[PDB]
């Protein structure tokens, strides 16, 4: 079990760690988060009490280094940093643990929620979507735009999700216009899975990461990406059975975790009604259809 | 964006544009079967592709053999239309290709957009005008060439005859849409108006009669009377 210590907490802030959150007061003696489960990516995220504008945060994996949080009064945010001196870091953490100035990652033993939301998410793939190669962790915030959003403006600060566009030459084979537009199987299976993502695990990993950025930061372009990747599968008549079964599980846990009060802005009515009731896969997402109907019947 | 009453004169500027109407592409007669069920029989149709500035009409005849063995024909018809419009554009020299294509029905937007991906600089636009191009098969010479076709065929016409020698495009389009609106509202009456006086003939190379300027005013008045009438006969006013 790993630890992300905090130098201090000079400004009042709500801190998130994965799907959990807690309030820290101005200059409260808070010095980090312990008992973080090894084996998963994690995200530590922030919303200042004075400016709910810009939720921001850091994706990381404690197997890749010793990370800590420090407040920068010039740039005005909590920054993740990496400590190369492993002895200094063990010494800093033990001191914090003995004075009991850390919150414990509060996982219920029965609870597989975080695993189910990050099953296919890998830190190495996050770092290709979020390009900043000098760090082992990745910053995301509410305002960052995606590569595709920029085509329709600072490139260093963009989310490089895979571009999906249903009315594009990449999606539509010359001579198969009607066929490829109404059944997107060649775009899903040949262009995207075989060509770009290489396997369904990498596709699901990007889909899961897009959802989590939409949920935790309200990142609009991430929400667009999540829905596009769902729609590309549901609009394909020919999808491997194991992919459909896994998609049903992925979406079930995403819909289960979504805050009940954010469904209006994070769920696209058109996509969900098409996917559950009109698409080729209208009958292949039983768990997802059941939770959607019981939790968000208004949207449908 | 969408074409409406507010940007109407855009149709007659010097940017090449085409209207595409797909109403008459997939045409059927509905009938009873010996068992007393209902079936359709397709008949030949046509794509109506019109340059409103010059009057040039590219009439692509859709022969019933294109539907043989196909399913969901009303959906296929929109994609066949887009295929044929795209093939027409590719067949034209670059300087004759349109800068915009205006579809008369919004369901043509995605089919045409997808078939025209190779032409990103050609704008595909809907319209809020309720144009009467479905009545094109009430023009006898157009109906005749469609019904006689035994294979796919493109036939070229000027739907304004020689009117542009005497009037502007704007006025010619207004005459055309008045004629077609009348033909659509009451085909029998409209056609009586157009031919009542046998001394006015249709030239072999024309679609409409050879009216003098003064006779077109009388004709046009009679078409307005018909349309307003039918509008009464319909709603009782
Ligand atoms: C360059 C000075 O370094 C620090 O101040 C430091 C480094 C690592 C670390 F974990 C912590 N801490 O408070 O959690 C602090």
């Amino acid at each position: 079990m790993n630890t992300v210590p905090f130098t201090s907490a000079p400004i009042e802030v709500t801190i998130g760690i994965d799907q959990y959150s807690f309030n820290v007061k101005e200059n409260q003696p808070f010095h980090g988060i312990k008992d973080i489960p090894i084996g998963h990516v994690h995200v530590i995220h922030f919303q200042h009490a004075d400016n709910s504008s810009m939720r921001y945060g850091y994706w990381f994996d404690c197997r890749m280094g010793n990370f800590y949080i420090q407040y920068d009064p010039k740039d005005g945010l909590y920054k993740m940093m990496e400590e190369r001196d492993g002895a200094k870091f063990e010494n800093i953490v033990h001191n914090f643990k003995e004075r009991q100035m850390m919150v414990s990652y509060p996982k219920i033993d029965e609870d597989d929620t975080w695993y189910n939301l990050t099953e296919f998410v890998q830190m190495d793939k996050i770092r290709k979507i979020v390009r900043k190669d000098e760090n082992q962790f990745s910053y995301v915030d509410s305002s960052m735009t995606t590569v595709q959003e920029n085509e329709l403006s600072d490139p260093a600060h963009s989310l490089n999700y895979t571009v999906i566009n249903f009315k594009s030459r990449e999606a539509i084979r010359p001579g198969h216009e009607m066929e490829d537009f109404l059944d997107k199987s060649y775009y899903l299976n040949t262009v995207m899975l075989q060509g770009i993502f290489k396997n369904s695990s990498n596709y699901f990993g990007e889909l899961q990461f897009a959802f989590l950025n939409a949920m935790f930061f309200g990142n609009y372009g991430s929400s667009l990406q999540w829905h596009a990747m769902i729609e590309l599968i549901c609009s394909s008549a020919t999808v491997p059975k194991h992919m459909l079964d896994k998609l049903d599980e992925i979406l079930y846990y995403q819909i289960k975790t979504l805050p009940e009060q954010y469904s209006d802005i994070l769920l696209n009515e058109r996509v969900w009604n098409i996917c559950l009731y009109s698409s080729f896969q209208k009958n292949s997402l039983h768990n997802t259809e059941k939770i959607m109907e019981n939790k968000y019947p208004e949207l449908l | 964006g969408a074409m409406n009453s507010s940007n109407y004169a855009e149709l007659f500027n010097n940017d090449i544009k085409l209207f595409v109407d797909d109403t008459n592409v997939y045409r059927v007669t509905v009938h009873k079967t010996f068992e007393g069920n209902v079936a359709t029989k397709a008949i030949n149709g046509c794509i109506f592709t019109l340059n409103p500035k010059t009057g040039h009409l590219f009439l692509k005849i859709i022969h019933t053999s294109v539907w043989a063995g196909q399913k969901r024909l009303s959906q296929l018809a929109k994609w066949k239309t887009a295929e044929e419009v795209s093939a027409l554009v590719r067949s034209l020299p670059k300087e004759e290709q349109p800068k915009q294509i205006i579809v008369t029905r919004k369901a043509m937007l995605d089919p045409l957009e997808v078939h025209m991906l190779d032409f990103p600089n050609i704008a595909i636009r809907p319209t809020e005008l309720r144009l009467p191009f479905s009545a094109a098969m009430s023009i006898d010479k157009l109906s005749d060439v469609v019904m006689k076709a035994t294979e796919p065929q493109m036939v070229l016409f000027n739907i304004y005859d020689d009117w542009l020698d005497r009037i502007s495009s704007y006025t010619a389009f207004s005459r055309l849409t008045l004629l077609l609106r009348a033909l659509k509202t009451n085909e029998e009456s409209a056609k009586m108006i157009l031919l009542s006086d046998p001394t006015i003939t249709i030239k072999s190379y024309h679609l409409w009669p050879s009216f003098t300027d003064e006779q077109w005013i009388t004709i046009e008045s009679q078409m307005r009377d018909l349309i307003l009438t039918e509008y009464g006969r319909k709603y009782n006013v």
